[PDB]
RNA sequence: CCCGGCGAGGGGAGUGAAAAAGAACCUGAAACCGUGUACGUACAAGCAGUGGGAGCACGCUUAGGCGUGUGACUGCGUACC
RNA sequence: GUGAAGAGGGAAACAACCCAGACCGCCAGCUAAGGUCCCAAAGUCAUGGUUAAGUGGGAAACGCGGAAGAUGUAACGGGGCUAAACCAUGCACCGAAGCUGCGGCAGCGACGCUUAUGCGUUGUUGGGUAGGGGAGCGUUCUGUAAGCCUGCGAAGGUGUGCUGUGAGGCAUGCUGGAGGUAUCAGAAGUGCGAAUGCUGACAUAAGUAACGAUAAAGCGGGUGAAAAGCCC
RNA sequence: UGAACUCGCUGUGAAGAUGCAGUGUACCCGCGGCAAG
């Protein structure tokens, strides 16, 4: 029981009850999220996608986190041209945790 | 009007010192040595960002190849199937499935080799 | 999410035994160095060491095309006065056949600690005849 | 149970007395005043005074029983360095610094 | 910086950087690269500039409500107490009392006070002016002040 | 013949390893008086092997 | 009061808000030298770090990771004006 | 045409050769030069051929030879390759910070409109030395301010969690003990990493040289806690 | 005395490499010496 799906420009494995961080949502901090564009779904059995999306796979989660991520420090320094540039990122994440799967 | 720079050059010093800290000898006590270091451990960490990319790219792909090898197919043929049967999985996924389920790789490898002929 | 990387307690490593009767010095000892690297694995890791163990046997029937057989020349120096010495394949193989293939894996695989680890993988037999039977080493066909 | 007992502006060097104290560091009381009173250094007798002076505190203002004790805590460490001029050839002149050490010895009976 | 021009060290030979005098501002006991001089810092203001100032001190004061016309504001004795109960009568606490004329009753009687300050009209500057919560003005002084500024 | 640059703390710790002393360990006992002293040395009152030999 | 050498110095007692306010005395930081904890280190070469990274020692709700330290290993990497 | 003033990928390592011009982030895809036996990512790809030379992986007149240099193989990077060497064709994969997919910042000209500002927008640009222009952060003091915080705890010091493209700001665990200061303006001896820059402290060599004419000290007794150096 | 977790050879390089790429070698730490760098 475990699914592979196209969330946020990259495609995450995820298996049932767990947790995943993703690119951020427009979807509330607690509020339920639908993922149809289930690309692969596995069990006991093995069922693969001639057309991608499957036909009636699905992934219920629920939002838990619309956080951000740890501190990222971009420093650009030349050498011998007098240079030195500091910058600091914090990318935006969505932790949800996947409370459904389809067949 | 007399203005001491103590207290900032101490607050600079500090942060300097806490960034470059975890390093050896007396590149993380001497502030005139550990600063440069942070300079280029920074430099190292830009660079090593662009290049994970490719490590886990060439990774998955040594992966995926040792596979289809297992199976006995080439990993330039097993990515032909795939496109051909219209598979959109990518190389980190297929490494992980190959990874922990057995049969759902067996499954691919055996569509490709289908797509194929 | 976060990479999955092969964690070096739980590994199973495969016993192999190969002939090198017969076969290209260069052609055997790729398949050889592949195997020790792990790259016939989906588990290989490139800081983990997650190849299979392989014994040559017949080591001293190794084959070269061409006159690789007496032109082939391996040098080595022990950093004295003047201490370089050059010994060719029959040489080598007169003296013991094990170090022409054990060499060419060592400057086939990559250097470092986990370099030599898989150098140390490998265990070479002159003779046709091997005392590591007890992990089942099932013949490997290349 | 500390019973600190320090002894400061020491003649001897910090470096020097380090030797006897990790010579009886964590050592029993019984074995450290026979060692100190063989050992062949003026840090020895430096570092026997001090130890007496603990087993003494510990007899008087803390539990008696002195038998029972061992040095659980034993250190020394760089103090106040005094600065002299010294003549040299050529009219050069350099500086000597006349080192001083503290030396900490707690002791315990746990 | 007092001292003598003479070298510390010769030019040449030493391990030490180039010195000419003890006084040079990288060294001690003296320095200072560039040493204040007493100047003037007084700005000039054109006398259009302060009039127009002041009157648009005066309009804001009189459309926040900051200014408050009243009859003649005098004491009959010159009584910090007696000045202190006139204004609480009116509750009034941060106040300049401007008034055409200057008298020493009420001038002693507010000096003591720091919250109230008493000025003539042709004395007043436009820092005190907003600086002050309110302003109490005088007829003779709304009169002379309107007259002076014209 | 001097230094090209200072070593480090170290490589300091590294030379001084060896600098540390070395306990007797050997305390020996004296058969009559019980008093510990090194072994083949008088003690300190001057007992040696159980009769007294400086008679002082 | 006690040790120490009718020393210096320190542990007790008292003063005092404070004695790591004790005359070397307000506040007391860095270079430098140590103590204790945990890890790595005696088969591995280099501007000494970095991306990845298992193991080990400490606590958490959950029984999987998450937080800190160490970090074997792996690719790249010949300081600053 | 490139460096200077451009990082990246190939040539192993080499500014000037080749491909390619880094606004920032994402564990995405594609390709250029260059690669696909492996080290080290990818064809032990196919078809028609040459090569017997380690040529490939240094050199001419001449008939593979001509072709010998000095620390160590050292004129493919190496292992090694008789096809893993070279000519022609095709189909595939790897291949950069280059392009594309998503998100974030800002200038420029516009039109549909807000009109001292948002933009349902539109296209583009944002490597950068000297230099030119614009926009901001840190501190002393003055007016604001005899206002406000403040011994149920200021500043400095010492760690942590957030926050902004950033100088830094915010609150807090412990020492501290009575000072600090909102917002907007005014002036700087206003921000240090080098000038064989100066002053004070501490590493380093290192517990190493040395302990200062090679006239020479010892023993019994005395004081003293300590006696070879003090006294008889 | 910029800092070092401070080995040799080949080629490169501001043109004489402990640190660049390849290559071989090397248990960690002291003491008495020579002085090629």
């Amino acid at each position: 029981m475990y699914a592979v799906f196209q969330s946020g420009g990259k495609q995450h494995r995820v298996s049932e009850g767990q947790t995943v961080r993703l690119e951020k949502l427009d979807i509330a901090t607690g509020e339920t999220v639908e993922f149809a564009e289930v690309l692969m779904i596995a069990n006991g059995e093995e069922v693969k996608i001639g057309v991608p999306f499957v036909d009636g796979g699905v992934i219920k989660a629920e939002v838990v986190a619309h956080g951000r991520g740890e501190k990222v420090k971009i420093v650009k320094f030349r050498r011998r041209k007098h240079y030195r540039k500091q910058q600091g990122h914090r990318q935006w994440f969505t932790d949800v945790k996947i409370t459904g799967i389809s067949a | 009007a007399r203005v001491k720079r103590g207290v900032i050059a101490r607050a600079r010093h500090k942060k300097i010192l806490k960034q470059a800290k975890g390093y050896y000898g007396a590149r993380s006590r001497v502030y005139r040595v550990a600063f440069q270091a942070v300079i280029k451990a920074g430099q190292y960490a830009y660079r090593d960002r662009r290049q994970r990319k490719r490590q886990f790219r060439q990774l998955w792909i040594a992966r995926i190849n040792a596979a289809a090898r297992q199976n006995g197919i080439s990993y330039s043929k097993f990515i032909n199937g795939l496109k051909k049967a219209s598979v959109e999985i990518d190389r980190k996924i297929l490494a992980d499935i190959a990874v922990f389920d057995k049969v759902a790789f067996t499954a691919l490898v055996e569509k490709a080799k289908a797509a194929l002929a | 999410m976060k990479t999955f990387t092969a964690k070096p307690e739980t590994v199973k490593r495969d016993w192999y035994v190969v002939d090198a009767t017969g076969k290209t010095l260069g052609r055997l000892a790729t398949e050889l160095a592949r195997r020790l690297r792990g790259k016939h694995k989906a588990e290989y890791t490139p800081h983990v060491d997650t190849g299979d163990y392989i014994i040559v046997l017949n080591a001293d029937k190794v084959a070269v095309t061409g006159n690789k057989r007496t032109d082939k020349v391996y040098y080595h120096h022990t950093g004295h006065i003047g201490g370089i010495k050059q010994a060719t394949f029959e040489e080598m193989i007169a003296r013991r056949p094990e170090r022409v293939i054990e060499i060419a894996v060592k400057g086939m695989l990559p250097k470092g600690p986990l370099g030599r680890a898989m150098f140390r993988k490998l265990k070479v037999y002159a003779g046709n005849e091997h005392n590591h039977a007890a992990q089942q080493p099932q013949v490997l066909d290349i | 149970m500390e019973t600190i007992a320090k002894h400061r502006h020491a003649r001897s060097s910090a470096q020097k007395v380090r030797l006897v104290a990790d010579l009886i560091r964590g050592k029993k009381v019984s074995q450290a005043l026979d060692i100190l009173t063989y050992t062949n250094k003026k840090a020895a007798v430096l570092v026997k005074k001090v130890l007496e002076s603990a087993i003494a505190n510990a007899e008087h203002n803390d539990g008696a029983d002195i038998d029972d004790l061992k040095v659980t805590k034993i250190f020394v460490d760089e103090g106040p360095s005094m600065k002299r001029i010294m003549p040299r050839a050529k009219g050069r002149a350099d500086r000597i610094l006349k080192r001083t050490s503290h030396i900490t010895v707690v002791v315990s009976d746990r | 910086v007092t001292g003598s021009g003479k070298k510390p060290w010769r030019q040449k030979g030493t391990g030490r950087a180039r010195s000419g005098s003890i006084k040079s501002p990288i060294w001690r006991s003296g320095g200072v690269t560039f040493a204040a001089r007493p100047q003037d810092h007084s700005q000039k203001v054109n006398k259009k500039m302060y009039r127009g100032a002041l009157k648009s001190i005066l309009s804001e004061l009189v459309r926040q409500d900051r200014l408050i016309v009243v009859e003649k504001f005098s004491v009959e004795a010159p009584k910090t107490k007696l000045l202190a109960q006139k204004l609480k009568d009116m509750a009034l606490e941060d106040v300049l009392i401007i008034t055409g004329e200057l008298d020493e009753n009420l001038f002693l009687a507010a000096r003591n006070l720091h919250k109230v300050d008493v000025r003539d009209a042709t004395g007043i500057d436009p820092v005190s002016l907003i600086a002050f919560d309110k302003v109490v003005m005088t007829a003779d002084a709304v009169k002379q002040v309107e007259e002076m500024l014209a | 013949a001097v230094q090209q640059n200072k070593p480090t703390r170290s490589k300091r710790g590294m030379r001084r390893s060896h600098d540390a002393l070395t306990a007797v360990t050997s305390l020996s006992v004296d058969k009559t008086s019980g008093e510990k002293h090194l072994r083949h040395h008088i003690t300190a009152d001057g007992y040696y092997r159980g009769r007294k030999v400086i008679a002082k």
